[PDB]
RNA sequence: GGCCAGCAUCAGUUUUGGUGGCAGGAUAAAUCCAUAGGAAUGUAGCUUGCCUCGGUAAGUAUUAUAGCCUGUG
RNA sequence: AGAACUGGCGAUGCGGGAUGAACCGAACGUAGAGUUAAGGUGCCGGAAUACACGCUCAUCAGACACCACAAAAGGUGUUAGUUCAUCUAGACAGCCGGACGGUGGCCAUGGAAGUCGGAAUCCGCUAAGGAGUGUGUAACAACUCACCGGCCGAAUGAACUA
RNA sequence: GCAGUCAAGCGUUCAUAGCGACAUUGCUUUUUGAUUCUUCGAUGUCGGCUCUUCCUAUCAUACCGAAGCAGAAUUCGGUAA
RNA sequence: UUUGCUCCACACAAUAUAGAUGGAUACGAAUAAGGCGUCCUUGUGGCGUCGCUGAACCAUAGCAGGCUACGAAUUGCAAUGUCAUUUUGCGUGGGGAUAAAUCAUUUGUAUACGACUUAGA
């Protein structure tokens, strides 16, 4: 999925007794402005007493990213509901962008615990700075000093239907 | 005790500086440099001169080519194309048959219709040069 | 593009090159499988022999010369397994299976003919390494062909000496490649470089 | 998950070679020649030394190191067979009846032969394997000994006949009979 | 003197390509250049068991005979 | 068996659910082209043996809601995860050494130092060894061992969730 | 009908070598109870004789396991029609 | 009474198309392993090269391709542009071969009838 992590700014109507209610700012994972703004509207009703018609979304903005080029490993929190009893979590993901881990987030987490997007919170995301804090196993047997693996058995893509002599697969 | 043959594979193996191939995409069929892995399946490219971007790809549209040239880890595009062309990668490529063949593949789809009746006429002469001497 | 196409058949997997044939063969490509007996197959032998003997026991308990037609022989079960997969109760399907010989080992009319090889089907391009296979003559052999003996002598009697015209081919083709790689250094082939050929 | 690469070593000692190719691994020792087919399970060796031999797994995804440690020790145990053998001593029980264990040479192989176990008139056959060392002992009346190279054929064999020697419809913790294996020491030692 | 086909210039409904101009965005983010700061999966130099010129090791040191990130322009 | 509201079927074909009165899409004059709906694209079968991340190997797998059935309970079979956690002052282990003398502390007595058994409990040596965990002689013996110590320099035990 | 899940207590102090309560949970169409869907311009109705094929939830035969199993007969189960 | 009948011939005419219009162009075996070449103390060898598509390899110059050693404009701006190939008849010339079975009749090793089984110049 092309996700797009937004921010938005949702305020009250203003009042005529306060016309100042507080700003609240989301930072979500959504991919495009209009679930972005409903899941704010669903994130913010859980928190403050506001529905759709009675504040007004302030500004959209796209977070591009800090830097694009660069392996970041991310340790994301997350809560999700269960066929039974809701749950949180703390994966390890080890990708370029905030942007790019979470659909790798939402992929293996809908496949080891076959929860949908309508199920899951991205809590917190954030890049974790050195090699200390990092306990999966998963990131520690990537990031290991010059690193080289093979890969043992490369099979060939196909254009036609009848290969005139018997395939090599040797890498 | 005597000398053991002991012998499995020898791998391309996906290293740091790895120089790799792309053969899917809109820039497929240029060099790139592995810069470093990511995960199993996911590496990081960077390839200056041929015109390809700083990506994150695939290793499904990579192809890895014996030939590897040496770098530190997370280096960017001015460091790479430094030791690109100091390693002189693209001249040391096309002196393998692989990169032989691939223009000669190339260019015999770029042929035009004359130019391939004169490699009809042509090829009427060398076996008829040939041929003959074998008796 | 050949007329009649010579499909070895050494480790390609069943269902696929039935498919890859079945629809091949509805189009008029006189396909000719060649050494089905050394077919494979997913998973392991005693699931898929007991998905054979799952299979004897459905007959017409009536008269049990009526019901399923269990041919047992390796060739006959690719056969099987491509008459499911065209429709041979019309008769588009009797005059596509007509174009389709299945035979176990090699005969000698298709001795010194060309065996081309489905790349999709294969099973060192299909299988995971570390899953189980199942050789269908070990198979047939298993649930009653009384047929491994003559088509093992009559398969390597043919080999031994199949290698030999390997061996005089070889000597016959370093002949070209000695006066050719000793006469492309002229002008006739420098021409033709500049040609790409 | 998937790994990258777990590894083992097989430790040579002096006097043995190890000529692998296409996962048929052999040894060529003081006593012996085990050739040993390894056709099934996709293991990578290398050599790092003429005494040690890297045996690694890539990836697999742990169902490949259960492979890769078992395809270590038997590389392991088939070195230490040739270096300094199996020898297993087994040695009879009998309550009342005197079994008697002897050989013959039949037309098939060398048949080692039991009878008179717990009275039963039907002479007993049990076929020896090609490398299996058959021979008795001669200070204790009540012992024989198995030895040889591989110990998928020297212990097979003493399974072969710890199998047959098996009490039927009688309590097995009231008559305790037949024979059994004790030390399985080594042939040099 | 008809009917039946071919091609061209049109008209309607389309369906499929290559290229250009303009705007918006953190007036895209990046990479690139300049400065400061820092750390290790530590780049040279330096104690350190022979070997092969620092190679063996793991301490020393934070850019040197590689480079990395953070903050700014 | 009996009501409430809406839609349907009766009166209604067509594309999909293998076929099915009610479901899904859609309602119909005759024709040509384009576009889709619901549903699908290995083959029968029109259409990607397309791409990407995972998990499963079932000696009765699994594959389109209605639907043509599946529970309560179990499996270290695998995969992810939560929370305590012994513990680099060498944890648990795996091989190996001790388990000592004060002291046979007292009753059952035909025979019981710890041990067919019972009311029951202080100290030395320390690196540590329980009037004591079982085998055992009618009884004394001799092992075991939580407790330390030699090696190991690797960590890991524990319950639970989906 | 009992095939499964928890099994007080008993079998000489001896919870699953076995049995027997409190009681929870889900099969079966082979009973009966239930509705009234299929023929009221009739599908011949019970029972036995005869004859073929099938199922497993095994009474015997085959092979095992575990049984306070000395043998022996029992008894407890497993694959198996 | 080679009127018959078949085998080779191209002689004519007619017939069915599951669909020929450059070429079905031959090792085998393993894929966590191989092919090909050089050399030797001919091996599970030391050495080199190669695959990462058969997009290859062969043939294709000429009235759908002729004389000798120029020839085909005016099938008029496209109108299959026929040439395929298993069959068969009729006629010509060139060789060859000289039988069986069924009914009827009989038999009982068989039998409802058919069928089986034997016997008859």
């Amino acid at each position: 999925a092309h996700f797009k992590e937004y921010q938005v700014i949702g305020r009250r109507l203003p009042t005529e007794s306060v016309p100042e209610p507080k700003l609240f700012r989301m930072r979500i994972f959504a991919s495009n402005e209009v679930i972005a703004k409903s899941r704010y509207w669903y994130f913010l009703q859980k928190l403050h007493k506001v529905k759709k018609a009675s504040g007004e979304i302030v500004s959209i903005n796209q977070i591009n990213e800090a830097h694009p080029t660069k392996v970041k490993n991310f340790g994301v929190w997350v809560r999700y509901d269960s066929r039974s009893g809701t749950h949180n979590m703390y994966k390890e993901i080890r990708d370029v962008s905030r942007v790019a881990a979470v659909e790798t987030l939402y992929q293996d987490m809908a496949a080891r615990h076959r929860a949908r997007f309508r199920s899951i919170h991205i809590l917190k995301v954030a890049e974790i700075e050195k090699t200390a804090d990092v306990k999966r196993q998963y990131v520690k047997q990537f990031l290991t000093k010059d690193l080289k693996f093979p890969l043992p058995h490369r099979v060939q893509k196909s254009t036609k239907t009848f290969s005139y002599k018997r395939p090599s697969t040797f890498y | 005790s005597t000398d053991s043959i002991v012998k499995a594979s020898n791998w391309r193996l996906v290293e740091v500086g790895r120089v790799v191939l792309i053969k899917k995409g809109q820039s497929a069929g240029k060099l790139a440099a592995i810069v470093e892995i990511i995960d199993q399946k996911k590496v990081l490219i960077d390839g200056p001169k041929a015109g390809v971007p700083r990506q994150a790809i695939n290793l499904g549209q990579v192809v890895l080519t014996p030939l590897t040239f040496a770098l530190p880890r997370g280096a960017r595009t001015a460091t790479v194309s430094k030791k690109w062309a100091a390693a002189a990668v693209c001249e040391k490529w096309a002196a393998s048959s692989w990169a032989k063949k691939i223009a000669q593949r190339e260019r015999r789809a770029a042929l035009t219709d004359f130019e391939r009746f004169q490699v009809m006429v042509l090829r009427k002469q060398k076996r008829y040069t040939v041929k003959k001497a074998l008796a | 593009s050949q007329p009649v196409v010579v499909i070895d058949a050494k480790d390609h997997l069943l269902g696929r090159l039935a498919s890859t044939i079945a629809k091949q063969v509805l189009n008029g490509q006189k396909i000719v499988v060649v050494r089905a007996e050394a077919l494979n197959i997913s998973g392991e032998f005693f699931r898929n022999k007991l998905k054979y003997h799952d299979f004897l026991r459905k007959a017409t308990a009536f008269n049990k010369t009526r019901g399923p037609f269990h041919f047992r022989a390796p060739s006959r079960i690719l056969y099987k397994a491509i008459r499911g997969m065209v429709s041979h109760k019309t008769a588009r399907g009797k005059a596509a299976l007509e174009r389709l010989k299945i035979f176990e080992g090699i005969p000698p009319p298709y001795d010194k003919k060309k065996r081309v090889v489905v790349p999709q089907a294969l099973r060192v391009l299909r299988l995971k390494p570390g899953r189980k296979y199942t050789t269908l003559g070990k198979l047939s052999t298993s649930v009653g062909w009384k047929y491994e003996d003559v088509v093992a002598k009559l398969e390597d009697k043919r080999k031994v000496r199949s290698a030999e015209y390997y061996a005089k081919k070889r000597a016959f083709t370093k002949k070209v490649s000695s006066a050719s790689a000793a006469a492309s250094e002229s002008d006739v082939a420098k021409q033709l470089a500049s040609f790409g050929y | 998950m998937k790994y990258i690469q777990t590894e083992q070593q097989i430790e040579v000692p002096e006097g043995v070679t190890v000529s692998i190719k296409s996962r048929i691994v052999k040894v060529v020792g003081p006593r012996g020649t085990l050739t040993k087919n390894l056709k099934h399970i996709d293991v990578t060796f290398t050599k790092v030394n003429n005494q040690l031999i890297k045996v690694a797994v890539h990836n697999g995804g742990r169902k490949h190191v259960a492979a890769l440690r078992t395809v270590k020790s038997l590389v392991d145990n088939m070195i230490t067979g040739v270096t300094k053998g199996y020898k297993y001593k087994m040695r009879y029980v009998y309550a009342h009846f005197p079994i008697n264990v002897n050989i013959v040479e039949k037309d098939g192989a060398k048949f080692i032969e039991v009878r008179n176990f717990l009275g039963d008139k039907k002479i007993r056959n049990v076929p020896v394997r090609d490398g299996v060392t058959i021979e008795f002992s001669t200070n204790v009346k009540d012992e024989i000994v198995l030895s040889g190279n591989s110990v998928e054929d020297v212990s097979q064999n003493a399974a072969d006949l710890q199998q047959i020697c098996r009490v039927r419809n009688k309590d097995i913790r009231k008559f305790l009979d037949g024979i059994y294996v004790s030390h399985k020491g080594f042939i040099t030692e």
